[PDB]
RNA sequence: GAUUAAUAGGGACAGUCGGGGGCGUCAGUAUUCAAUUGUCAGAGGUGAAAUUCUUGGAUUUAUUGAAGACUAACAACUGCGAAAGCAUUCGCCAAGGAUGUUUUCAUUAAUCAGGAACG
């Protein structure tokens, strides 16, 4: 009841988990109107140092402005939360609400919104438009054009350039109308322009030995064997991380099954420690 | 009649107006007509039709916007020569901070002039300190070498190192037996 | 009171702290402030209130 | 009287001379220091824009323009503002080749940026 | 029952000031990338050169699309911030300096071992 929620409330009033509590209680009782009444006397009464708690209030009144309200009152909440906020964060919020209430349009509007106010130090804006054109827009030439843009709005610093190719790739390896193929186009792509990264050769080992056609889910042996020995023959290797490499492949082995290849990587490995 | 126009201010003015009979009867001689505002601070050149040669106009924009660049009358005259024209380079933008600006640019000075005044010589140029802005005229290819030398001294390599560069490039250029190669083995 | 205008200076900046926490030159002035807030509270604690 | 726009690119290790139609769209004519005396030293050199200068005023004067308004520049990006000598030679070529000019203006793209 | 009101305090208010901070907003070029045309033999470097791009058209000429970056000339024997440092329009959020006041508690003051914030 509404007593025993200002009870617990005069006990713990920073407590935004117990404030969404009393505020949903009163979406179960339908006035929306006390709800934002809860919600502002959260946004009042919770502590300056707070932030979790008051974003937590935020984003669960935007939950209200997209279910129950409408445009305007979610346009001046969004201005609002940015004004108090971080503007990124709120953003990407109301993106992922957006995702969860399916509607995808105004959700590919904030899209665009973002990319521009925001892609320019985010990465991870790419990362999950990206994912919601790999998802449920399906456009995946679209993905790969707005990559292209990513790549105009970044610098050409390792971490954006040679962190949004690879999470893009991934992207394509681990969605189904993503393409591994692309996947492999833009790791090819990768370690062409800087074959000395065996950190980046070790994550297109992993991506390889995980679930890369998600259309059915297996590896694919052949490749794997193949794209192993190519990381053999890649000069520059620390016998540390050619050992590391070579217990790799042997546990992909055993996964397989084959004691054929088991042995061969067991023979290779001898015959590069010989040396 | 094509005009070309810049302003400069009134500390500039009194020698602008006791030098400028210099400066109006050699563009006399140039075939160009030239006067100087007061209660504003302009200086309009506008060729006449009896300019005989076309390059008049450039060489007198460029003249004027040197006088506006407070270098002194002859010099501001001896622009008037073929192969002698001006370059800047702004060093504000290129150094952030002040007090490595103000040592970076009095190591360009150095002491009392001399290094200065060896650039001079080695590159048979001139050379302007005006703040954040170089003046500088001369031969194409000493002023090539010259923004070369201010930007290694910004750089703070010192100009030392730079003079020892130019004697040798003056020496290993003069021998002819040596002529083309990469010689940064004697650098 | 003094103290009062003082305590409420220094909410005031605390609550812009609050909309943003990136303001570093701000969190100083929150530094000086409640320097100022424990010296005349002790100052004044010590007559009585 | 025809009018016509001689742009004109004038480094210190290449010189260009470039005329363009009245709104710059149409690429009348264009020759080099190394269309011109093709020595990677004298590239730039104001008798290599003598000769190229020559060179434009007699396919201009062929197609009957006999008067430009000229435009100038230099590396305006990072270098200096100042063009060649290959420009002065060939703004003192072209008109002692003869033809008549009403106004020139030098336009360079000037940066506000630029580090 | 309660002094001079201090030519030390701090505050309050009013007109101000600041290329002071933070955040959002408006431009400005220029660089790169993409497209379109006119291209049409070198271009690009250098002290000379080479690498490189170049009949699929480079370099060039113009027009757009995208991008990031910084804010020229004004610009200083200046100004602001304790310092790093600080230069586009506009707006907000607080704070800070100086001035004045017919404004107050009347020692609250000064110094730094320990320690703590910003590079």
């Amino acid at each position: 009841t509404a007593s025993d929620f200002e009870r617990l409330l005069l006990g713990q009033p920073d407590s935004s988990e117990l404030w969404i509590a009393y505020m949903a209680s009163q979406m179960q009782v339908n006035d929306l109107s006390s709800a934002r009444q809860i919600a502002e006397r959260a946004l009042k009464t919770i502590n300056i140092r707070e932030e979790t708690e008051k974003l937590n209030v935020w984003i669960a009144y935007l939950n209200l402005e997209v279910a129950y309200g409408t445009d305007e009152t979610v346009q001046e909440v969004f201005k609002r939360a940015c004004t108090y906020n971080d503007d990124r964060e709120v953003h990407e919020r109301l993106a992922s609400i957006y995702i969860q209430s399916g509607k995808y349009k105004e959700a590919e509007d904030l899209f665009e919104k973002i990319v521009k106010k925001y892609g320019s130090e985010a990465p991870h804006v790419w990362y999950n438009y990206a994912h919601f054109l790999h998802t449920k827009s399906n456009k995946p030439e679209q993905a790969r054009a707005l990559l292209k843009r990513a790549t105009q709005v970044l610098g050409n610093t390792k971490d954006t350039y040679l962190y949004l190719l690879p999470k893009f790739a991934a992207l394509e390896f681990r969605s189904p109308n993503g393409d591994r193929e692309q996947g492999r186009t833009l790791f090819e792509k990768l370690l062409a322009t800087y074959p000395k990264r065996f950190d980046l050769w070790n994550q297109l080992l992993d991506l390889e030995t995980s679930a890369s056609s998600v259309a059915k889910n297996p590896a694919d042996p052949s490749v794997i064997r193949d794209l192993f020995e190519r990381g053999t023959k890649v000069k520059g290797l620390r016998p540390r991380q050619a050992k590391a490499w070579f217990r790799r492949w042997a546990q992909w082995e055993e996964k397989f099954g084959d004691a054929k290849s088991r042995e061969k990587v067991s023979a290779k490995a001898q015959e590069w420690a010989r040396a | 009649e094509s005009s070309f126009m810049t302003l400069f201010p009134k500390y500039r003015e009194r020698y602008l107006k006791d030098c400028w009979p210099l400066v109006t009867k050699a563009l006399e001689k140039h075939g160009i007509a030239a006067t100087l505002d007061i209660v504003e601070g302009s200086m309009t050149v506008k060729t006449t039709r009896k300019t005989y040669d076309p390059a008049a106009i450039l060489k007198a924009r460029d003249l004027i916007k040197l006088l506006a660049r407070s270098v002194p009358a002859p010099q501001a005259l001896k622009i008037l020569e073929d192969g002698m024209a001006c370059d800047i380079i702004k060093i504000r933008s290129m150094v952030r901070n002040k007090e490595r600006f103000v040592k970076r640019r009095q190591r360009l000075l150095g002491q009392n002039g001399t290094t200065l005044k060896a650039l001079e010589l080695l590159t048979q140029t001139y050379i302007l300190v005006h703040g954040n802005t170089v003046s500088v005229m001369g031969g194409y290819k000493g002023l090539k070498e010259v923004r070369r030398v201010v930007e290694d001294t910004m750089n703070n390599i010192h100009p030392i190192y730079l003079i020892k560069e130019l004697m040798i490039k003056r020496e290993l250029a003069k021998d002819p037996a040596l002529a083309h190669e990469d010689w940064s083995r004697y650098l | 009171e003094d103290l009062y205008f003082l305590i409420k200076k220094a909410v005031a900046v605390r609550k812009h702290l609050e909309r943003n926490r990136k303001d570093k030159d701000s969190k100083f002035r929150l530094i000086l402030i409640e320097s100022r807030i424990h010296r005349l509270a002790r100052y004044y604690k010590t007559v009585g209130v | 009287l025809v009018f016509g726009v001689a742009r004109i690119f004038a480094s210190f290790n290449d010189t260009f001379v470039h005329v363009t139609d009245l709104s710059g769209r149409e690429t009348i004519c264009r020759v080099t220091g190394g269309m011109k005396v093709k020595a990677d030293r004298d590239e730039s050199s104001p008798y290599a824009a003598m000769l190229a200068a020559q060179d434009v005023a007699a396919r201009c004067k062929e197609l009957g323009i006999t008067a430009l308004h000229i435009k100038i520049r230099a590396t305006g990006g990072n270098g200096t503002k100042t063009p060649g000598p290959g420009a002065q030679s060939a703004l003192r070529a072209l008109a002692r080749s003869g033809m008549k000019i009403g106004r020139i203006e030098d336009v360079t793209p000037t940066p506000s940026d630029s580090t």
